């Protein structure tokens, strides 16, 4: 086993039905149907001593403890004491050897006349390398090409409710921080559950929907402890992070270092309040909604809205936030 | 994304 041909792990119906979404540093982001359902492909370049998209190639251990997170987050969703659909499902992860297939360049080459990549051809890479293939449940449109699709503040109203019950319980469950919340990393899905059921600690709730559904990917860089151990990344020597400009998310991560005094392996949960803190100042800036703000109702929300963004930072964690806040009673 |  360990590192087989993709040919195993992608045979060629699969190979031809790959369609290619999301690119980054780590890798490459495809799409397929496999077992009659849509499911993501990630593909990573891993132990290569050559250097790419201005960054040398990972090594294995660095990236267990990202798999290990994804199978714990993963997991959580069954058990019985604290349980939520907020997050996407692990399938299977393997080691592909090999180079690249033609199909999937000529799909990124398609992609690239569409819209385009600010990555290289992956073209040059040989036989002997090695990859990590990572398959996982489609999520849907995030929320970035979503901007004009909303439907008004109401489901403004329920996305933040997810989003704040799902950090609750992984605080709850995992003392969980994941700390990169960017409007291009929430997933919304189509459903027609009218309500949700999420319990923390023995205790069942309910929450409406909207026909909407919201999940959370990328823990790239995310902290977690277990049975005394922690686990997470040391990016305490690597300052190009700190440097950004032109956009609040530039900031929130200064502002967290000034927070944490650069001790990341600290838990601190206030650090996921500046994230809902940055999501919340999109929702009311950097949205456009199809209907207008007519009915007195909707004016209502808009105002308790608007006093839960102005006095948010003054509360100390998520559950609490949860729980404290007059937005959720 | 993570870095600008």
């Amino acid at each position: 086993k360990g590192p087989v041909p993709f040919s195993h792990c992608l045979p060629t119906e699969k190979l031809q039905r790959c369609e290619k979404i999301g690119e980054g540093v780590f890798g490459e982001v495809f799409q397929t149907i496999a077992d009659h359902t849509p499911v993501a492909i990630k593909i990573i370049a891993i132990e290569g001593p050559d250097l790419v998209n201005g960054s040398h190639q990972k090594t294995f251990e660095e990236i267990l403890p990202e798999i290990i997170i994804s199978k714990e987050l993963s997991l959580l969703s069954g058990e019985v004491c604290n349980r939520t659909e907020g997050f996407i499902g692990l399938n299977s992860v393997h080691c592909v050897q090999g180079s690249y297939p033609p199909l999937l360049l000529k799909a990124w080459d398609h992609y690239n006349s569409t819209k385009g990549s600010a990555n290289d051809r992956p073209d040059f890479f040989k036989d002997d390398q090695l990859f990590i293939v990572l398959e996982f449940e489609f999520g849907g449109i995030d929320l970035e090409q979503m901007r004009t699709k909303l439907s008004s503040l109401a489901t403004a109203k329920s996305i933040l409710h997810q989003l704040t019950a799902s950090l609750a319980v992984a605080e709850a469950s995992l003392r969980f921080e994941h700390r990169d919340l960017h409007w291009g990393n929430v997933l919304l899905k189509k459903t027609s559950l009218k309500k949700l059921h999420y319990t923390l600690n023995g205790k069942s709730s309910t929450i409406p929907s909207c026909g909407l559904q919201v999940s959370i990917i990328d823990y790239t860089l995310s902290r977690l402890e277990r049975d005394g151990i922690v686990v997470f990344c040391d990016v305490s020597m690597d300052e190009d992070l700190f440097t950004g400009d032109g956009d609040y998310q530039f900031d929130i991560y200064r502002l967290m270092k000034k927070e944490n005094n650069n001790r990341w392996g600290e838990y601190h949960p206030y650090s996921n309040v500046l994230w809902l803190h940055y999501l919340t100042d999109k929702m009311l800036k950097q949205m456009t909604f199809k209907t207008k703000c007519n009915t007195p109702a909707m004016k209502q929300i808009k105002r308790k809205i608007q006093e839960f963004h102005r006095t948010m930072l003054n509360f100390s964690s998520a559950t609490d936030l949860l729980c404290q806040h007059s937005l959720f009673k | 994304r993570t870095k600008q």
